[PDB]
């Protein structure tokens, strides 16, 4: 009962921008976040130069899998896929080689919010539909280069935030704000880019490689203000559809946006053609779900419809099961954060992990939901977007002030290691 | 590499029956096993699945809560325990191995299948068949097998030494709840009276062997 | 749940022809979870294709798989005698896992007319207290033609069916056939 099922995929994850550092190094092009940090707000975890140290941390914890992201501007400084930066290509190939040697399966994310600055300047980034084809070129290059030792792929990490914080609130790069059409045009392009990459993979790479490709959709959970009030519940459903349903319906559903959304955003939300509806759907090989701090904080992140934000991971999983025909689910990101001043005794992180892991096991055994994997979020402390170093998400502690930047396991790291050994608690 | 379905038979409507499947030639505990059933004349219908350690089980709606899938890895056996049976449950049950082995990240598929085990759900008793002849450029003659249960009936002609032209038909189930079929052959009209036609009907359940000779009238 | 609907129910083609089988799902599913199966009369199913397009072990190149979202297609480029059977699509993407109706690929041939032979009941059966009258159609094509019926499988040798309808009258008693091959209805 308390132990997880046999053959359960345990893993940890990171993002390129958060941990890599070396933003100028070896001919890497600047990203929109690079520009954003200089304009609106070092070296972080220095993973680029301390790759061996990260691998030791992975070894220590005992994870069966590792999720990282490839920096698009580190491969192609100008965005366009012509001649890749050879030093950057070796780093990601070395990492994959490193992981295969220690039987650790990689999950590779093509896009973790670091759009090359060149593309944003020249075309307006995800506002232009031109970059759908450029993104496909980038994805194509990656499947050719890394696909023989990669079985798991994620095209875009949390497209909701990319579109909403990037163009709705301005809290994320590129910092655009005040045009709701831009928000939804960006979401349209993100969805289309993902579908095109999936079709590309399915046709050209799947027969030889036989991998699994998805998109990581993040969300929050909401509970009614009055437990039985049906109107409250209806408002909750709207909140869920506004975040999760926006991308999940086109991709895991009928190929079109939620009906509620189409009425509400009549002259703003773009229209999918009938041909497009067929091509958008069925383009994810699993349901990659993100349930973390990015979808809960700050309070302008989501529309609550005046209801109660909730951290019920179990209920969220049931929502996916009911709305999206009970799919296989991988927890693409899960965890919480601590204050920067908390170094190694992160008791809250252990509680949080224990809280969340118990809910996942509940969902498998009691609710018959096919969650086959779990990615604990943040291998090491890094640069947490607008929050920078004010918060900490890692299992391993990193002193940014120190030149050495050694990875020091926290209580959560020892706990997660324990959890994997016992495959439960 | 094989799977063997066992425990099939006859069950009174509403009564309970247990099935078993035996596996050999591969590491049993590394695979998930399905149960798939097929009613006579109908399509494949998924029943249930069990995975590697035996703790994870999924079922189809139609059979949900009545059937219980289980496995014993030390014994290399998987079981399907079915209760509160109905007429619709009368079908052939297969155990199928799923290709998606542990730690492999393979796509799902049922690659290894067993021969099957037939389960009939009825309250009638084991009664042997009655054989009545069907009398005749070419001409036809036959044998009619009537009022037998259960389903398995074997028909031959002249102890197996006549087959070209033979058309043994699949059984049909009549209002009484018993099975009936006919076996027919077509031979040269001139041949009659120069050749002796004997139809062999074997029904192992009723331990009844009948050799019938068919004459024209 | 995901309902898979197969079309057409029956496909009639000659050997060396291309066959195109279709499978539609009520809800969208990843190609990764779609499999095709082949089943011959009296045999257990055989896995042909897994993950929408991948051929199973020992499966020849003539079999292809494709499709995405709600539409999937099985294609046999050049039909062979061994190929004629029934095909089922299956999906594991959603739980519960489901199978399609099935598509039967039969052998198309020159229209052949049936031979009708009617057999009146035997004496022993008559004595018993029940009477069965049997109408039999021999070697005809196609199949499309109280009484209960029974039809055989497509003949390996001449690619035809045979059907036997049985009428079960009472203790005291006291057969028109219609088919394309026949210019006019044949009564016996
Ligand atoms: C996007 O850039 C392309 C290339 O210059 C141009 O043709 C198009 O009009 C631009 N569209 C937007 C939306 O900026
Ligand atoms: C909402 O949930 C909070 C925190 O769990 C709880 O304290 C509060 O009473 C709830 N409010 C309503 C209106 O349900």
């Amino acid at each position: 009962y308390d132990t997880f099922p046999k053959n359960f995929f345990w893993g940890i994850g990171t993002g390129a921008l958060q941990v890599e550092g070396s933003w100028k190094k070896d001919g890497k092009g600047p990203s929109i976040w690079d520009h954003f940090i200089h304009t609106h707000l070092n070296g972080s975890s220095d993973s680029y130069i301390f790759l061996e140290k990260d691998l030791s941390a992975l070894d220590f914890i005992g994870v069966s899998f590792y999720q990282f992201s490839i920096s698009w501007p580190r491969l192609f400084p100008d965005g366009i896929v012509t001649v890749a930066n050879a030093k950057g290509l070796q780093y990601y190939s070395t990492l994959l080689d490193a992981l295969v040697l220690r039987n650790i399966e990689p999950i590779v994310t093509l896009y973790h919010w670091d759009l090359p600055l060149a593309l944003q300047e020249k075309y307006g980034g995800w506002k232009n539909d031109t970059i759908i084809d450029i993104f496909n070129d980038y994805a194509t290059y990656c499947f050719q280069m890394f696909g023989d030792r990669v079985k798991y792929w994620i095209t875009i990490h949390n497209p909701y935030l990319v579109a909403w914080h990037g163009y709705g609130t301005g809290m994320h790069a590129p910092g655009e704000k005040g045009n709701l059409a831009a928000v939804y045009t960006v979401g349209h392009n993100l969805i289309k880019a993902h579908s095109k990459v999936w079709h590309n993979y399915n046709t050209h790479f799947r027969p030889h490689q036989k991998g699994w490709l998805s998109i990581t959709l993040g969300s929050h959970w909401i509970e009614p203000n009055r437990s039985e009030n049906t109107m409250d519940i209806f408002k909750c459903q709207q909140s869920m559809v506004s975040v999760l349903g926006w991308f999940a319906n086109p991709i895991h559903g009928d190929g079109d946006y939620p009906e509620g959304m189409r009425k509400k955003l009549f002259s703003v939300l773009p229209i999918f053609s009938e041909a497009e509806k067929h091509e958008m759907r069925g383009t994810a090989d699993f349901f990659a779900f993100s349930f973390g701090p990015n979808n809960f904080k700050p309070l302008n992140t989501m529309a609550k419809m005046g209801q109660n934000v909730s951290l019920n991971l179990r209920e969220a999983l049931n929502w996916i099961k009911l709305e999206y025909n009970n799919p296989r689910i991988l927890i693409a990101e899960n965890g919480w954060f601590t204050d920067s001043r908390v170094k190694t005794e992160d008791t809250t992180a252990i509680y949080m992990m224990k809280n969340f892991l118990s809910q996942v096991l509940q969902a498998i055994r009691l609710d018959e939901i096919r969650v086959f994997g779990y990615t604990a979020w943040s291998l090491l402390d890094g640069f947490e977007w607008q929050d920078a170093y004010t918060i900490r998400r890692g299992l391993f502690y990193v002193d940014f002030n120190s030149k050495q930047k050694e990875r020091k396991p926290k209580s959560s790291a020892h706990y997660y290691k324990q959890i994997i050994r016992e495959n439960g608690f | 590499v094989q799977l063997v379905e066992s425990g099939g038979g006859v069950v009174q409507p509403g009564r309970s029956l247990r099935l078993s499947c035996a596996a050999s030639g591969f590491t049993f505990s590394n695979y998930g096993i399905h149960w798939v059933r097929q009613a006579p004349g109908k399509g494949l219908e998924w029943v249930a699945v069990i995975w590697y350690d035996g703790s994870i089980k999924y079922y189809a709606d139609s059979v949900k809560g009545r059937f219980t899938i289980s496995r014993d890895n030390s014994k290399n056996t998987l079981y399907l325990q079915m209760n509160s049976l109905r007429a619709e449950d009368t079908a052939v049950y297969y155990c199928a191995r799923d290709r998606a082995a542990a730690g492999l990240h393979y796509y799902y598929g049922m690659d290894v299948w067993g021969q099957g085990t037939t389960v009939t759900v009825s309250s009638a008793s084991t009664k042997g068949p009655s054989v009545f002849p069907l009398a005749p450029g070419t001409a036809a003659l036959g044998c009619l097998v009537k009022d037998y249960f259960p389903e398995p009936v074997t028909v031959s002609w002249n102890s197996g030494a006549l087959t070209s032209g033979v058309h043994t038909f699949p059984a049909v189930l009549q209002s009484s709840g018993l099975y009936s079929l006919s076996s027919v052959v077509t031979v040269p009209s001139s041949s009659l009276g120069t050749q002796t036609y004997i139809c062999n009907v074997n029904h192992k359940p009723s331990n009844t062997k009948v050799d019938k000779k068919v004459e024209p009238k | 749940e995901i309902v898979l609907t197969q079309s057409p129910g029956t496909l009639s083609l000659s050997p060396g022809e291309r066959a195109t089988l279709s499978c539609r799902a009520s809800q969208s599913v990843s190609s990764t979870y779609l499999a095709w199966y082949q089943q011959k009369p009296g045999q257990a199913p055989r896995l042909l294709i897994y993950g929408a397009s991948s051929r199973a072990t020992g499966i020849p190149d003539r079999f292809s798989g494709s499709g995405s979202g709600t539409d999937f297609t099985l294609t046999i480029s050049r039909l062979e005698p061994e190929d004629f059977a029934v095909y089922y699509c299956q999906q594991s993407g959603s739980s519960p896992l489901t199978f399609g109706g099935g598509t039967e690929v039969e052998i198309k041939r020159t229209v052949a007319a049936p031979s009708v032979f009617i057999f009146p009941p035997s004496d022993e059966q008559l004595k018993s207290g029940t009477a069965s009258v049997v109408c039999l159609l021999n070697n005809f094509y196609p199949r499309e033609a109280n009484s209960q019926e029974s039809v055989t499988e497509q003949d390996s040798k001449d690619s035809t069916y045979s059907l036997s309808s049985t009428l079960t009258l009472s203790k005291a008693d006291y057969c028109e056939v219609t088919h394309q091959g026949l210019s006019s209805p044949v009564t016996k």
